[PDB]
């Protein structure tokens, strides 16, 4: 038969059940397959089909192809060539019957598959449960059943989102048509009944959408009768008739899908875009003559068995993700631009270009490049599915459940965006230009120039002469922001003017909160007094020399009477309150003078203005000359109050944003929602990134190498007492800063009741 | 036979090595300080070393006796492990399905 909606596998091996489509039905069918297998050995054997063959490994082969009945009955349970002699390991082993035929066949296709080769409009049926509420639906019926103001509520909800969406509707009605009746419900037995009474009224010609994101996915599968052809997917009603409605437009959505994939329309996910890519890439690398390492089983790289093995590169593949983010704080009198950037990890992949042991196959990257700029020319004549599946790319780099995921693949392409980002920070400089700050999602640069009404053609000029050199050929650069005047020292700790004042301090959030607002009011009077300095040198024409005079003397005046306040109130019942510190995440150190607190933070802010250091150096003098602190006395040196604990390469699945997130340092609605859309993360999901980190450091901790704690030469034995040029040998990894580690560990855990990681945290010690 | 050979292959180097890991920490790594739970020295009476990937059995050497479970569901039989200990026979037994 010449086209096909679904593969699956029969209980016998190698044999699948499929369904089929031709003179406009479905059928039944069955396929039997073989399991190609590779194998490799450093000598001959061939006793036995089995054949000798040529393909590049993943980072003497011969190929060997059984029915699976026979494999099984050898390979397990005889003395054979699938036990020792010599085997270095089988590859392919792993992937499934079906998952051979949906690369090998398609929907454009017993039975034997060695002959096989290379208009939707008919009727849907609707299970969806939203765990009490297992739902029901036809296509081609007129009542809904749902299991254990429900009457009233579910036709007013249904005429009312009927009418919201009537167009939306009448365009897929073909695919799926509407108003009708209603039921609400050992009780289980309805599922098997109702399942039942469809069979008996569509044997086949019918088609069933199962599930929605509260899944109840394999049980569903133990109910209901497991013989039907699937679509799997993965007084608050609403979301119900909802997703009634939306129905057609996902069948149309799905039939775009496998029309552009050539995958059949059950076998599918609308839920991970990865496993298209994985099917498709897999395609390629094959119809390019590499071994696969596809793996069903596990997330790792199915390189035979070696990787069931612990392996220090490896591991270091695995642990290793920061970017060397740069921050040049100071104070910027220069226009600044704040340049977005995505399709880093698109741009990179096609820009792109044993001795070198954790590199990617060079042969399977260049199929990935190709492979990328073929998506990129369908999504440039705007495939809506190919668009789709550019901007997923960087899910699927770095998802451990994409079936062909492999590490060396995701750091392979990581370390190229670092360097990626280093040659745009190159161009941006060779350009004239200065950067503030540079990450994977941003750009801050000091423009030298002094005014946004003079730069905006300028600007544009710029960021055109980037996107022209074909390095960057493929980035989003935007001018996201224009600061008229910036002060900086990091992405948390900023205020400037945007062309209109904007100040954000975590600094702020540290200080007691009698202090929060004064902290707030004086960085409102430095601003001013820098914009006024600014002003006055370019109407008089580095340009903020004096600004400090504007408010110098006020700020004294100010600091004198906050500190007789301070010895009148911060003993009394009555004002204690808004003198306590706050606990806060990463909150770094005790401090026991908190107006000192925000005085060392007002004079920080101001030293990083470099052109003025001498006048905010002498101010500084004479206001901590009002605590009598002598000038450099440890007590007034300011120390950041936070400590950060990043988690890396964090991912929004809504917009595919990989942002590395700050649980210290970010505000707390930047950890609990996106940056660039705005949906909530799951919390059980941020607590196991957490504990993948934490993990993450305790292994890196054992794992590491030791380092002679003079010559700095790294211990290369197993059983010296010391170095031979006489010094003792200490961690790379001294045990110091990882107990501060687990320390912001468990502050963070305690203030967010991140219940999980606390117990984690716990389990360690106890 | 093949599968007795490389049975008492293992369990004669792990008693002989007497260290439930023999490879380098490059290879298994070890946390420093319970790599004294791993070492054997006063060989074990009874050893229930479950090993993935080899036949089931039951060896004696040395007084140790070691025996190996193997995987639980395996060509169509679930299976399990009765060791008496006062007697120090070990009846295998297993479960079509
Ligand atoms: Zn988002
Ligand atoms: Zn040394």
């Amino acid at each position: 038969t010449w086209e096909v909606l679904q593969y699956k596998d029969s209980g016998e091996p190698g044999v699948l059940e499929v369904f089929v489509t031709i003179n406009g039905k479905v059928q039944n069918i069955t396929f039997h397959i073989p399991k190609t297998i590779y194998m490799k050995f450093k000598s001959q054997t061939m006793p036995l089909l089995i054949e000798k063959s040529s393909a590049s490994l993943p980072n003497q082969l011969f190929k060997i192809t059984l029915p699976e009945s026979v494999f099984l009955e050898e390979k397990e349970n005889c003395t054979s060539i699938f036990n020792d002699e010599n085997v270095l390991g089988v590859f392919e082993g792993t992937i499934t019957p079906h998952q051979r035929a949906i690369m090998d066949l398609g929907a454009s296709v017993g039975f034997e598959m060695k002959d096989l080769s290379m208009g939707f409009s008919m009727d849907i049926g609707y299970l969806l449960h939203f765990p009490e509420f297992f739902s029901l639906f036809k296509s081609w019926g007129d009542t809904i059943t749902i299991l254990v103001i429900n009457a009233s509520s579910l036709g007013q909800i249904y005429k009312q989102m009927f009418e919201k969406k009537k167009g939306k509707i009448e365009t897929y009605s073909y695919l799926v048509d509407i108003n009708f009746e209603f039921v609400y419900f050992k009780l289980y037995r309805r599922l098997s009944q109702e399942t039942t009474k469809l069979k008996e009224e569509r044997g086949l010609q019918f088609l069933l959408l199962l599930q929605s994101p509260f899944i109840t996915k394999l049980l569903g599968t133990i109910r209901l009768l497991n013989q039907m052809p699937i679509v799997k997917l993965s007084t608050l009603l609403k979301k119900l008739v909802n997703h009634v409605l939306s129905s057609g437009s996902w069948i149309s959505h799905l039939i775009k899908l496998s029309q552009y994939s050539n995958i059949p329309i059950c076998n599918l996910r609308l839920d991970s875009m990865d496993y298209i890519i994985d099917v498709l890439y897999a395609r390629k690398l094959k119809k390019e003559n590499i071994v696969l390492w596809w793996n069903e089983k596990a997330p790792l790289p199915d390189h035979g068995g070696i990787q069931n093995d612990f392996d220090l590169n490896t591991s270091w593949i695995m642990n290793d993700s920061e970017f060397p983010k740069i921050n040049n704080s100071g104070v910027y009198d220069n226009v600044v631009l704040d340049v977005g950037v995505d399709n880093l990890t698109v741009n990179t992949i096609l820009t792109s270009a044993e001795f070198v042991h954790d590199a990617f196959s060079n042969d399977a990257l260049n199929v990935l490049r190709g492979m990328l700029k073929e998506w990129w020319d369908e999504a440039l004549k705007e495939n809506s599915t190919a668009d789709l599946l550019v901007n997923s790319l960087a899910s699927w780099v770095q998802n451990p459940n994409a079936k062909l995921f492999d590490g060396l693949l995701r750091y392979h392409v990581h370390n190229l965006t670092k360097k990626a980002l280093l040659q745009l920070v190159n161009e941006f400089s060779a350009l004239g230009s200065t950067i503030v700050y540079a990450d994977r999602n941003q750009i801050l640069i000091k423009t030298n120039k002094y005014s946004p009404e003079n730069c905006y053609a300028y600007s544009q000029y710029m960021m055109k002469a980037v996107r022209t050199n074909p390095m960057f050929s493929y980035l989003d650069l935007n001018i996201k922001r224009y600061w008229d005047l910036l002060i900086w020292m990091d992405k948390f700790n900023f205020s400037g003017l945007a062309c209109t004042a904007v100040s954000q301090w975590q600094l702020k959030k540290f200080l007691s909160p009698i202090y929060q607002p004064e902290f707030e009011d004086w960085m409102m009077i430095i601003l001013d007094s820098m914009l006024k300095t600014k002003q006055s040198y370019l109407k008089l024409n580095n340009s903020l020399n004096g600004f400090s005079h504007l408010f110098s003397k006020p700020l004294m005046k100010r600091v004198k009477k906050l500190f007789k306040n301070q010895q009148e109130f911060i003993l009394d019942p009555q004002y204690e309150a808004d003198y306590v510190i706050p606990v806060l995440p990463g909150s770094h150190l005790n401090v026991k003078n908190p107006l000192l607190e925000l005085v060392k933070s007002l004079c920080h802010v101001m030293l990083l203005s470099k052109s003025t250091i001498l006048e905010i150096r002498t101010l500084r003098k004479e206001l901590l000359k009002i605590f009598e602190l002598r000038e450099f006395a440890k007590v007034a040196e300011f120390k950041d109050p936070s400590l950060s604990l990043v988690v890396p390469d964090f991912l929004c699945e809504y917009c595919f944003f990989i942002s590395d997130i700050d649980f210290c340092k970010a505000a707390p609605e930047s950890i609990f929602s996106c940056v660039r859309c705005h949906k909530a993360f799951n919390q059980v999901l941020l607590q196991e990134h957490l504990i993948q980190k934490l993990r993450s450091d305790i292994e890196s901790y054992l794992i590491q190498d030791l380092r002679c704690s003079r010559c700095h030469k790294v211990k290369r034995d197993y059983m010296s007492a010391h170095c031979p040029c006489a010094g003792a040998w200490e961690g790379t990894l001294p045990r110091e800063s990882i107990v501060q580690k687990l320390n912001v560990f468990k502050q963070v855990a305690k203030y967010y009741g991140f219940d999980i990681l606390l117990s984690c945290i716990a389990d360690l010690t106890i | 036979p093949q599968k007795v050979q490389e049975t008492r292959k293992l369990v004669k180097t792990i008693l002989d090595q007497g260290h439930l890991s023999p490879f380098l920490d490059s290879l298994r790594p070890i946390s420093w300080d319970l790599d004294h739970t791993l070492t054997l020295c006063p060989i074990p009476s009874t050893m229930v070393l479950c090993d993935t990937t080899s036949a089931q059995f039951d060896l004696t050497y040395n007084g140790c006796k070691v025996i190996n479970p193997g995987s639980f569901i395996h060509n169509r039989r679930a299976r399990y492990m009765e060791y008496v200990p006062s007697s120090k026979k070990t009846i295998q037994e297993e479960i079509y399905i």
